[PDB]
């Protein structure tokens, strides 16, 4: 059964059935197609069926370096001794480093636009290219690499270009690390959440279990709540860049030509900077572009990304809305007046009590993202969590933790203390004007912004060999 | 794995020397619960017509989100306190920790 | 092929080596025979290898009963309605049943006594015949099932067979379940870990795992320090049964013949009843019975069970000792003092460093078994936590545990309450004095003994279908 | 699994409704640490000639056995609180419990 162009549930297909009067697909015999996850031991009458992570869990910038050795080989330039990653050869953006083309069999980016004939990027990762808005980023963390191993190579002539391109994939792992942890994460989890799971970093702990739950796979999508309906594209007086400065996200999902043909990354970085995340809200859970049109473009119907997540779940065995609230040692509602209080709202208690029949069974991706968001965070109790408990477990089961005694020197943990999102966009763009810090909060241009030239760089000194 | 080392290998192996896949790729996910299928073993509730789960029937993922998450794009309000930058690092992020496979 | 007829290391075999000049097996070259536990799946390049539990953890008499349906459909008796199981039709013991024999295609118990003939008995597991004195009690429990269906019918007589079956299968299971926590594991854990693990049950809790943990199957293992070298057979009056009252263990190891033609189970009952179990103490851990002639009449060489089960949680990939003494947040030793501090014995703690090298790489057995006991208790801190941790998951995440409501009425409860495994032998064999309660420290006659006249019997009043 | 039950499956199943195959046979045990094997997944410690563990040669179990468990009969002490019984209950209990099997 191809699950792509059949609606037969068989396996590995588990397509998503259509109710009665939905207001998109009038055809109940239609579906949302859906392919079930690979399970980690094929076949087996003994084994409970789990998935596969294909990726490193740990916090290592492995969407940048590949977490497979022949990828990793494929994104690197080999032609010299510089330590680089490989570059677009075919295009750039202003004289700016592009991410190389992939070489897929059947390339979703080339049916975005059939005239173009722009394929998808290659990346350490191979979503690179769902949206224009990620590309920007995976290309921004490229160029940070090559102007890392250039600097170094600077500083210590004898490195060969393995060791360079170790030391500037480290130092951009690290990037990474100190970006999450220190900005993004207290964001999400607010103050009293941020300092119940993510106490003060002691060292590396080998007992602690760094692999990702199959759980968060499903509760850390609820990202999925702050997705605006448009990309953003300013000029650089952050105003709309004609002549498509608000393109719907339906028309933007793997459209690898918008950022080769129609600017390239630096009115991407300043839409994403200049523009309001979208926020989560009770009644106003997920937009319409991912929920009626994801991935119109690309195949037979636009998919529901809300609804995959649910299918998702259940795909992959994951206990209901009680089961993990349980689990985190919050109150388990069996009413729908418990639920309404747990939610402080009745009316979506109502909606989803008429759904599941009980809260033991609400999806766990739904019951999460119902819940009303913590203090200077943006997730409820629940997710709070999973997300969590699963991040400091990343952080103290990494025996490569930017922190752990050992990994950096003091001088050079002091150096990258001085790292930010912001600093990193004005080395590897255009962009002269950037968000003040905290990036993830700033998003009001001119109030928020300020110029390039007030953020100190990086100092490489203390890498010097000498 | 190798006594010494010095930097991060590729596959994530051995960064945990006593279990040495722990946060690999290409590696079963860990479970926080017993897992939850319709059968106990392998197939997802919903699968089979008229089998309820936990004592109620399986509702529609799609009847869920055409009843709870869909809401009129007019009423969207935008974070005063959030870029979209922030939902960005979050999907670049998941990236950075998982990719679930399928069969093509 | 074969692992127990070759010494090549190949699928799936794991032979044990041999250390030079061992005192027994010369030839270093040589080995110990070791099959490999079947791996829940098989082949895999992806999951992490991890082994099976044939048999339902439910403390639920599955070793009575059996843990698959075609076996407890043979176990009973289907030609009638009377819900019994099946019993010998060759022979009997004194006028009572005795268990049927088995169909094995290369039968250990045959080879025991070539001239005999007598093979494996047939039970709900497979090792019933392992030791006579495993078969005694296998077989008591065989006739108080047929004596409590017997009952049930006299009591109810328009009970089919199979509501008679499965009323005393409940019983059985019931009796197994308060004989081992009212009676046993307080013996076990000493009153302190009694009541850390196993608090007072307060209710049935769907959310506590109730599966036995890879760890338990090798620290449960503790009981082979308990093992005498013989088997005790005693005579009506609890003095030596002629002419072999003591016979070596390694002479008794799927010995079926014996309880066939040697007396039946009461002798053998009797001497379990008035003989001291040995006593685990650090110089004197386990006995060349099982250390140097495990199974000997049945293999090539004789085995090693204290080293088969080091090699046993190597093959299970356990962690080593200080991991478990972690997980069970007791103090981790780096040192050989440190050791010695935690064994309360330096000797005990530099012999094991010059084995191990480092108290991390102690195998969960060994490092187990060799700590002090607690008081009242039969094993050390860490066992007590494994063991402990176990058993209250069976207790707590068992549906049908026999305090849980709905599954006796208060009155059955309170009968029950009465049982203990005295009164089943004074029910079930020619036995006329047992011990006092506790059975498992009564150990000296006469002064630990009493009339099977002096205790109740089981009321079954309660039953009676009104 | 039914609605309602009487009494227990023979295999175990249906025990726990919400994942029915928990204490039930012929299922995988339980890990409460992640597993520790030479190549990180399956080959256990000892397997492979010259391959550490942690830093130490791994001790032939036949060697501890022989240095820390044997020895002299005679000097066997008998348990003044304990039975013979106890030894064989826990014995008998174990096998209600768990039965690892093996190939053949
Ligand atoms: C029914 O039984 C449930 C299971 O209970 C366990 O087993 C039984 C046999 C007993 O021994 C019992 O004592 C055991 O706990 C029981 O549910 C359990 O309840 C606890 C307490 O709420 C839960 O613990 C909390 O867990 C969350 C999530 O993290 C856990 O899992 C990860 C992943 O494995 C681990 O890395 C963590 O270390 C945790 O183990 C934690 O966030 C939380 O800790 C935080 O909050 C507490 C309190 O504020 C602080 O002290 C901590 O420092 C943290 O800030 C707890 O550790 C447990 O997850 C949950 N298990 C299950 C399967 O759901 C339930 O309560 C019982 N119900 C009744 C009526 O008896
Ligand atoms: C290094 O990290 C280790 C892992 O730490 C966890 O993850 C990190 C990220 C933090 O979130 C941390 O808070 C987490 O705990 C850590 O080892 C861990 O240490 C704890 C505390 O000692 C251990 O908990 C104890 O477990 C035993 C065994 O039972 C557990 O497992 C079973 C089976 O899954 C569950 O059913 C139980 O609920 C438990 O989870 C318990 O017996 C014990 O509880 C009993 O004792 C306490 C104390 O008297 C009583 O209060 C209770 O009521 C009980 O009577 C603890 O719950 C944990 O098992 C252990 N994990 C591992 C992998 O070893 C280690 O300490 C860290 N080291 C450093 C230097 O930071
Ligand atoms: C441009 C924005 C985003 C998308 C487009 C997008 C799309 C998806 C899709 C199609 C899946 C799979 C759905 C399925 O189960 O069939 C999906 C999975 C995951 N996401 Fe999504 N996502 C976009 C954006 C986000 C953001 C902002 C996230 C988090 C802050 C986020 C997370 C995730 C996660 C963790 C998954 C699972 C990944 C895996 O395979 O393990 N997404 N998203
Ligand atoms: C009559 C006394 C006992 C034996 C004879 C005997 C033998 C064994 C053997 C051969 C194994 C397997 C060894 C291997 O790993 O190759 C074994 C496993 C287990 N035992 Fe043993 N045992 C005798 C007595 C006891 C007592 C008194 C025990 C408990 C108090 C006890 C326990 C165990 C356990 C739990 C196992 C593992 C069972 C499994 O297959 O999962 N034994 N024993
Ligand atoms: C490798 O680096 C050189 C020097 O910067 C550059 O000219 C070349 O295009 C790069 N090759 C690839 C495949 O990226
Ligand atoms: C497709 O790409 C071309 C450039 O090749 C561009 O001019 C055109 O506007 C794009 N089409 C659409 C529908 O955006
Ligand atoms: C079945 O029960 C009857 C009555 O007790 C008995 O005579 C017969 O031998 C039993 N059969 C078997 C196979 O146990
Ligand atoms: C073997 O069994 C027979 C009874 O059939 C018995 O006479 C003989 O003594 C037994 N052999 C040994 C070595 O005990
Ligand atoms: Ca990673
Ligand atoms: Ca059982």
């Amino acid at each position: 059964v191809n699950c792509e162009t059949s609606c037969v549930q068989q396996p590995p297909c588990f397509p998503l059935k259509i109710p009665p009067n939905d207001p998109r697909i009038k055809n109940q015999a239609d579906c949302i197609p859906f392919f079930r996850s690979c399970p980690a031991c094929p076949g087996s009458n003994i084994t409970i069926r789990n998935q596969i992570n294909a990726l490193t869990s740990f916090v290592d910038a492995s969407m940048v370096y590949g977490s497979e050795e022949p990828l990793a080989r494929n994104l690197r330039n080999m032609s010299n001794q510089l330590g680089l990653l490989a570059v677009n050869q075919r295009f750039q953006d202003n004289g700016r480093a592009l991410l190389p083309f992939d070489n897929l069999h059947d390339d979703p980016c080339l049916l975005t636009n059939r005239s173009a004939r722009i394929p998808c990027f290659l990346a350490g990762d191979t979503r690179s290219s769902e949206m224009p808005e990620l590309t920007s980023m995976h290309t921004l963390l490229l160029r940070e690499h090559n102007r890392l191993a250039t600097e170094l190579k600077s500083l210590n002539p004898r490195w060969d270009g393995e060791r360079l391109y170790q030391e500037a994939r480290k130092i951009v792992g690290a990037m990474v690390q100190i970006i999450t942890y220190r900005d993004y994460l207290p964001l999400v989890l607010g103050p009293t959440a941020m300092r119940k799971y993510l106490p003060t970093y002691r060292s590396y702990n080998d007992s602690v279990d760094p692999r990702i739950a199959n759980v968060f796979t499903n509760a850390f999508r609820y990202g999925h709540t702050l997705i605006q309906p448009f990309m953003f594209r300013l000029d650089n007086r952050y105003q709309p860049m004609e002549p498509n400065p608000r393109v719907p996200l339906s028309r933007v999902f793997f459209a690898s030509w918008r950022v080769v043909l129609e600017g390239g990354i630096d009115p991407i970085l300043r839409g994403l900077m200049a523009t309001p995340a979208k926020l989560n809200r009770q009644n106003q859970i997920a937009v319409d572009e991912i929920r009626e049109r994801l991935f119109e473009q690309v195949m037979r119907i636009g998919l529901d990304l809300p609804a995959l997540n649910m299918q998702r779940s259940r795909d992959h065995g994951l206990p209901g809305y009680n089961a993990w609230r349980r689990f985190c040692g919050l109150p388990q509602p069996e009413t729908v007046g418990q639920l309404g209080t747990v939610l402080r709202n009745l009316k979506l208690a109502r909606k989803l009590m008429e759904q599941y029949g009980t809260p033991n069974n609400i999806d766990i991706w739904m019951g999460g993202v119902s819940e009303p968001l913590k203090r200077k965070g943006r997730v409820g109790p629940l997710l709070a969590c999973i997300i969590g408990t699963q991040f400091r477990k990343l952080r103290d089961g990494d025996r490569f933790w930017w922190e752990n005694e050992g990994v950096f020197s003091m001088q050079q943990r002091q150096a990258l203390a001085q790292i930010s999102l912001p600093r990193i966009i004005c080395d590897n763009t255009g962009i002269t004007t950037v968000s003040k810090n905290n990036i993830f909060m700033s998003n009001s241009y001119p109030r928020d912004f300020v110029n390039c030239s007030t953020l100190p760089a990086l100092n490489l000194a203390s890498w010097r060999e000498a | 794995c190798p006594e010494q080392d010095k930097y991060r290998t590729i596959t994530g192996m051995c960064n945990n020397r006593r279990s040495p896949t722990l946060g690999a790729s290409n590696r079963a996910f860990v479970r926080w619960l017993p897992a939850e299928y319709e059968d106990g073993f392998s197939l997802p509730y919903g699968w089979t017509p008229g089998v309820k789960r936990n004592g109620f029937p399986v509702a529609l993922a799609r009847a869920v989100s055409n009843e709870i998450v869909r809401f009129p794009t007019d009423q969207l309000t935008p974070d005063q306190e959030r870029s979209l930058m922030f939902m960005q690092w979050g999907q670049l992020l998941d990236h950075d920790l998982d990719f679930t496979p399928e069969p093509a």
